[PDB]
RNA sequence: GAAAUUGUUGAAAGGGAAGGGCAUUUGAUCAGACA
RNA sequence: CGUGGAGGUCAGUGACGAAGCCUAGACCGUAAGGUCGGGUCGAACGGCCUCUAGUGCAGAUCUUGGUGGUAGUAGCAAAUAUUCAAAUGAGAACUUUGAAGACUGAAGUGGGGAAAGGUUCCACGUCAACAGCAGUUGGACGUGGGUUAGUCGAUCCUAAGA
RNA sequence: GUGAACAGCCUCUAGUUGAUAGAAUAAUGUAGAUAAGGGAAGUCGGCAAAAUAGAUCCGUAACUUCGGGAUAAGGAUUGGC
């Protein structure tokens, strides 16, 4: 089932005390823990621009609050974990407070 | 050729279970070395920290 | 070509090898020891799930040190641990005399790992460099791997002698039992 | 497939160090073929490698 | 292709050692003699 | 009693399996040891009267060679630090390109050289060993290619000295 | 660039991103720190750490081989515009 919605992300609650050489390392193993428990699959990918939103602010400064995008597809033929996968992606905003959870529609 | 390429792995084997890193190592093991074992170690200046 | 003693017919036998291969041995051997005796379709479904950290080989001979697990439990040991270089191996001689099997058309589901068996190999010499100018060793530790799977089968007058008196009994019990 | 050959040739062509040729990696299969000094002059007036112009250091707070 | 040492199978034993001596039980195994 | 050879005898044994090796199978001798059956094996070897010695092993912090217990244990913790996607591939924490992020910060982790090494430089093919994890990559492996001087040096002069 | 400076700290040009990794955050460690009240009672001994620290001006005792002692001691001051 082809599903693609919006999320806010908690990085504040998740990131907490953790050394400060493994925050942005440990913000992008959060992400994909987290795309796992919503849509339930386990390849997930990370689009380059949200690798650039985690680390714009060096490895000890990543965000409180995300707002991703996740994509759930179909997998390519001869692939031997399951045809379906996430793909991680972020939408800029101006603040990520204030904004819940949205089905996006598909065209 | 491929007879005599196989002979070539069947007399390489016995190098590599002593894990020569060529053909060409030919590092000879001593028994025993004198400066460990050929001394009595007393009061004062000993010959290694 | 020359296996370990087997009790089994050859007709319904299938076989498989590993020879000189670098693993660790006791890796090898506590994870031979897990799959020993299982059915074989059963027993490849079990070794996808050690590679998945879900059900453990457990130790049980070469097992000082090791730390505790909570998936020994379906064993009763509290020691077990998940090799996964042993595993992809040994599942490499699964997939192999599954083909051997299928070459000489033997069931399919009546098939079962029955003998099972790793030992030592020659090991690979090299060294390392300690304090004080000493030289000590630095060695693996190879192994033999080799595996025989075979059908289910489904299946599972001695003279007597006795004395002149003793004869008389039972010839006596027969004249007043009628 | 192996580019490390040409990121280092290219320098030398340019007249750049390492750090800043720029080898584009959709026409990966077009530079794995150029093997000498002469076809990398070839890719680069048709755009494939270009230069990477200076980090900046401004004065302006000085 | 011996021994140290080891793997699988088969038998057997086991509350802070193991191994040994005399004597028998149980279990496995076996030679001899009766024309 | 047993061992390596020697002279003599058994017109001894043997490819229809000599010697050896294994053998909680048998028999004799108080014992040293001797004989037989079974399995493995593949070419020489015993009995008896005599002669000869480099003739009998549990130790010598014995000599050489080989293997254990400890043990899948101690450990792989200095030098601020790694991350995503694609390509290649049977396989990618480590290879390659790109996108970010950081460091050495001109008494450097930069660019050339003297002693010293000797083909390591470069390309192609390729992963059994080696890089204390890995490996498709390498200062590894296999095959080839490469160092051009009337002016730069040596050669020449003398120093302390030979 | 700051500064007395080729100190220390940050960057441009060139270069590397190599040193086995993941998950947790017990004790005992190693390395780095902070602490009310008291201030060497600790201890063979203030061992360690703490305190003072750059500059401008004022001010400097015994003693002396007249050169020193001396940055003696002690005290005021420091940004931005």
């Amino acid at each position: 089932d082809v599903v693609t919605r919006e999320y806010t992300i908690n990085l504040h609650k998740r990131l907490h005390g953790v050394s400060f050489k493994k925050r942005a390392p440990r913000a992008v193993k959060e992400i994909k823990k987290f795309a796992k428990l919503h849509m339930g699959t386990d390849d997930v990918r990370l689009a380059p621009e949200l690798n650039q939103a985690i680390w714009k602010r060096g490895v000890k400064g990543v965000e409180y609050r995300l707002r991703l995008r996740i994509s759930r597809k179909r997998n390519e033929e001869e692939d031997a974990k399951n045809p379906l996968f996430s793909y991680v992606e972020p939408v800029l905003v101006a603040s990520a407070k204030g904004l819940q959870t949205v089905v996006v529609e598909e065209d | 050729r491929s007879k005599a390429d196989r002979m070539a792995k069947m007399e390489r084997r016995e190098r590599n279970r002593h894990a020569k890193q060529g053909e060409s190592d030919r590092h000879n093991a001593v028994s025993l070395s004198k400066h460990l074992f050929s001394g009595k170690r007393g009061v004062g200046k000993t010959d290694f920290r | 070509a020359r296996y370990g003693a087997t009790s089994t017919n050859p007709a319904k036998s299938a076989s498989a090898r590993g020879s000189y291969l670098r693993v660790s041995f006791k890796n090898t051997r506590e994870t031979a020891q897990a799959i020993n005796g299982w059915e074989l379709t059963k027993a490849q479904k079990y070794l996808e799930q050690v590679l998945d950290h879900q059900r453990a080989i457990p130790f049980r001979r070469f097992n000082s040190s090791i730390g505790r697990t909570a998936q020994g439990k379906e064993f009763g040991v509290t020691k077990a641990r998940w090799p996964a270089k042993s595993v992809k191996f040994v599942q490499g001689l699964l997939q192999n005399a599954a083909a051997n099997a299928e070459a000489k058309g033997l069931d399919a589901t009546k098939l079962y790992v029955s003998h099972i068996q790793v030992n030592q190999a020659p090991k690979q010499r090299r060294r390392t460099y300690r304090a004080h100018g000493r030289i000590n060793k630095y060695e693996s530790s190879p192994s033999h791997i080799e595996l025989v799977v075979t059908e289910k089968e489904e299946a599972v007058k001695k003279v007597v002698r006795l004395t002149s008196r003793q004869r008389g009994r039972i010839a006596a019990q027969k004249r007043i039992a009628a | 497939a192996n580019l490390r050959t040409q990121k280092r040739l290219a320098a030398s062509v340019v007249g750049v160090g390492k750090r800043k040729v720029w080898l584009d990696p959709n026409e990966t299969s077009e530079i794995a073929q150029a093997n000498s000094r002469n076809a990398i002059r070839k890719l680069v007036k048709n755009g494939t490698i270009v230069k990477k112009a200076v980090t900046v250091h401004s004065k302006s707070r000085t």
